[PDB]
């Protein structure tokens, strides 16, 4: 005999609750950086 | 120097325009090095009416000086020469899904049955010729050098039951196909240095090496193992065997065999392998422009 | 406005573009308490974005270069040794191209004359006794700066046009007449050739004889160069193709070719050299940006 | 030979290219289906 | 362009003073990308948790080397290079640098205990082995000497023709090739690689014998007889038992030629090594170098 096994995966739709001012993000000003290439610039906006 | 201005003999429309100004960053070749240059020496056109020859415009694409489309501009069109290592864009025109990361060379174009839709003007067309991934490249050359190992068996309807299984290949979920080479003796040279590698591999070749063969097929046994035992069945024509031996201490000698095999099987991939010319790094949604960070 | 008034614009342009490569503004709020001379340098602040060329200082015996301490802008090899004290040498193009086998008879032996000496005798021993070259010896650019000291120093250009410093009297490779020639289907096509070094083995019966050719071509592609060398070269190749597997000596190939650099069509002229009299003919090619690429042998 | 003709699974290659070892590496080596109609799935085995 | 690398877990001060002893490196990065997590860093997503050997050196070929610069409170500020400039790389491999040398990258040790450079939390950095040419192509050939012979039972000369393969001399600095036959830590395995040698060394005298007889057009420079001459040089006795008696298909013709040159781009990877760093000049005690960067 045999046992076969499979797997399924869902398309869900799932809520989240949180209390208030539960986690503190310190952060950055942007940081700009820029690459100037032949053809073209790119500008980098950098942020931790 | 870089910059080459290129301003058209034949007058145009706005039709041509508007195609023009679709076109843009597309890899164009051009023999002249000059500031000034005219619609005669613009693309590959002005050299494929001599015979069509696919080995002879890939030799003459080799040749060129590739350039980038910029800033179509009224009748003046702008090339960029591009410089070594740096960041350019590609609007690609091979039919491909062009995976980031790898190399690209540059071959001819491949005469679909569509007539192109890009610019035919007053007895002057604009040969653009294609990008490819480098295993494509290297496939299609392959192509080429199997073809006129088979123009040497000289036959009569065997080369069209070879060529009808041979020459619809598919690379991608892509279907090409490459007819008209009618196997000049330029490819017959190119196929005398491949004998003539061959010819050095099997007389250079160690006694470990076919032996190696044997041994893994009396250890293990696989599925690489069973094609590989129905391709030495398969043919059997020389298969000599220098027997009397014992792998005694002559390591130095087999060390100096296997690096003139490597050396050999570098000349053939030389042969069979054509220049990168540009190499991934983003590409865009619709897989229609591409950027690379190289230049030969 | 004025078309002279645009091109003094542009002009501007370019000497502002050159200052700004070099030199740099600086946010440091540089108070008062400075002496005059510190504070016009942090007022310039001077950086190397300036020469775009990439140097090497070198060490080698001043026995082994003759010709070349003299005559600036030549070849160098790089000839690693077993030795311990001095790891690498460095050799001439000409020191090498004297046991190179095409020099004929009347120019080998003007060679050896400017290369008679005990050290020059050993290090020809030492090069005609191992195995293979190309690999043992090995390409490493272009001469400036010859000290012509005790042990001499030389830099020496791995990358850009051939100058010392100040961006002046820019050198020339000196490659010799005899060794050089151009297969191509028009000699001189349009416009700016590419120097190429190919090393060729012969072995006339005994030994191999190494052979130093310089080819100037407008194919910039290895495979293209390659091509077109094989259809010159087919004749020994197949002679040697016989000798290589009744050889034993661990080499792989018949020669390679190597990339020098850019050149330009008119900035190639003739003259010759001399140095204690001997007059001989070289091919001075004038204005060069040095580029390498890996040495691609062939069979 | 008889295992793949009865298990019914396709030899890899007429004609051996360099596909081959891409298979054998690791590669998709069954064309994606021409049809499909529910999405993904898969069914592993165990004898019992 | 500048890259910033974040870790993912905590580090020690010990690692941060192992980041500070090596804060010029060279690290192949799969992704051409700005910011990149310690998952990517390295080699070891591809290095003994994916394909060995020479798809590994493959893939070597095909990533992205990066040098390490500076180290931040967290973070690596990892550069790449463009084509033609100078830059400067740390001195971690054995073999010792001199000027004027070209550089590559091979693979590591298969699995060595040096610390792994880094344990953190099932995580290695693994790096290349920045090496010269030479030696790099000497230990190619060893590998497929060692993989070769490592097939080969009842002989008896087979631990000292090992000792002897994997002891390796070069300017002073000898070391043992890890793939020593029978401990099996990990080799690379080196099996398609070998079989792809022996199928070309195997399949050639017969497609080569076979065009002979039409080699040229009909008038020959040392096409037919020299060739023959290589031909019978190793098969002396050529053609004696024939198996098939020569009924040949041109199909099967098709099929033989397609296979060697299958062969050939297959093992592209082992045919060149290409010169990643042309080194300029050597630092004192050859503890760095100021190379310039190439290909």
């Amino acid at each position: 005999a045999a046992t076969l096994v499979r797997t399924d995966n869902f398309d869900v739709e799932c809520l989240l609750y949180s209390s208030r001012a539960a986690t503190s993000i310190i952060l950055d000003d942007p940081t700009v950086t820029a690459e100037a290439k032949d053809i073209v610039t790119t500008y980098n906006f950098t942020q931790h | 120097m870089e910059t080459v201005y290129c301003t058209f003999d034949h007058k145009l429309s706005l039709s041509d325009i508007s195609t023009l100004c679709k076109l843009m960053n597309i890899v164009i070749p051009i023999p002249a090095h000059h500031h000034l240059i005219g619609s005669g020496n613009l693309g590959l056109y002005p050299i494929v009416s001599s015979n069509k020859d696919y080995v002879h415009i890939r030799n003459v694409l080799r040749t060129m000086v590739v350039t980038i489309l910029q800033k179509v501009e009224g009748n003046q069109l702008v090339l960029r020469k591009p410089m070594t290592g740096q960041q350019y864009a590609i609007k690609n025109t091979g039919p491909f899904p062009w995976e980031k990361g790898d190399t690209l060379t540059l071959i001819p174009p491949l005469s679909t049955h569509s007539e192109e839709k890009l610019l035919k003007l007053g007895d002057w067309e604009l040969t653009v010729p294609l990008v490819v991934p480098t295993a494509i490249a290297a496939e299609i050359n392959i192509r080429l050098l199997c073809i006129g190992l088979i123009a040497v068996h000289r036959e009569y309807n065997e080369m069209q039951t070879i060529i009808d299984e041979l020459c619809s290949i598919q690379y991608r979920d892509v279907l090409i196909k490459l007819p008209d080479i009618v196997n000049d003796k330029q490819s017959m040279y190119s196929m005398k240095t491949a004998c003539i590698s061959l010819s050095m591999i099997t007389a250079m070749a160690p006694d470990i090496v076919r032996t190696y063969i044997d041994r893994l097929t009396l250890e293990d046994h696989s599925m690489l193992l069973i094609k590989c035992q129905e391709l030495l069945s398969k043919r059997t024509t020389l298969s000599t065997q220098r027997c009397g031996q014992l792998h005694a201490t002559d390591i130095k000698d087999e060390l100096k065999k296997i690096k003139s095999v490597l050396t050999m099987i570098d000349q053939i991939n030389s042969l069979t392998n054509e220049k990168t010319y540009f190499v991934v790094c983003d590409v865009s949604a619709d897989n229609r422009m591409a950027t690379c960070i190289y230049k030969n | 406005m004025n078309s002279k008034s645009s091109a003094r614009a542009a002009i501007v342009d370019t000497v502002e573009a050159v200052k700004k490569r070099k030199y740099i503004s600086i946010e440091a709020g540089t108070l008062n308490n400075v002496v005059e001379k510190e504070r016009k340098f942090l007022k310039q602040f001077l950086s190397g974005r300036e020469n775009l060329r990439i140097a090497a200082r070198v060490f080698t015996p001043c026995e082994l270069l003759a010709p070349e301490l003299e005559n600036l802008g030549m070849l160098m090899y790089r000839f690693e040794t077993d030795v311990d004290n001095p790891k690498i040498l460095f050799v001439g193009l000409f020191f090498l191209c004297s046991n190179a086998f095409n020099v004929s008879a009347c120019v080998r032996t003007a060679l050896t004359t400017m290369y008679t000496n005990s050290m020059v005798d050993n290090v020809l021993s030492m090069i005609n006794t191992c195995k293979y070259l190309e690999d043992k010896v090995s390409l490493f650019g272009v001469t400036s700066l010859v000290s012509c000291g005790s042990s001499c120093l030389l830099s020496c250009v791995m990358q850009g046009n051939v100058y010392d410093a100040n961006k002046e009297n820019i050198h020339g490779l000196t490659v010799l007449k005899e060794i050089f020639l151009e297969p191509d289907w028009e000699p001189r096509q349009h416009s700016t050739q590419y120097v190429y070094v190919v090393h060729v083995y012969k072995e006339v019966l005994s030994k191999l004889q190494y052979g130093i050719y310089v080819v100037l071509t407008s194919f910039q592609n290895e495979d293209l160069v390659v091509d077109i060398l094989r259809q010159y070269f087919e004749k020994e190749r197949f002679l040697f193709l016989n000798y290589l597997i009744n050889s034993n000596t661990t080499l792989s190939y018949f020669g390679s070719v190597q990339r020098i650099g850019r050149c330009a069509t008119e900035d190639i002229k003739s003259g010759f050299l001399q140095y204690r009299g001997i007059t001989l003919p070289v091919i001075k090619l004038e204005n060069i940006f040095v580029d390498l690429s890996e040495k691609k042998v062939f069979v | 030979t008889w295992i793949r003709h009865h298990v019914g699974i396709e030899k890899p290659n007429p004609s051996e290219g360099e596909a081959l070892n891409i298979i054998t590496f690791g590669g998709i080596n069954k064309n994606p289906p021409s049809i499909l109609l529910h999405g993904q799935q898969a069914i592993c085995e165990v004898i019992l």
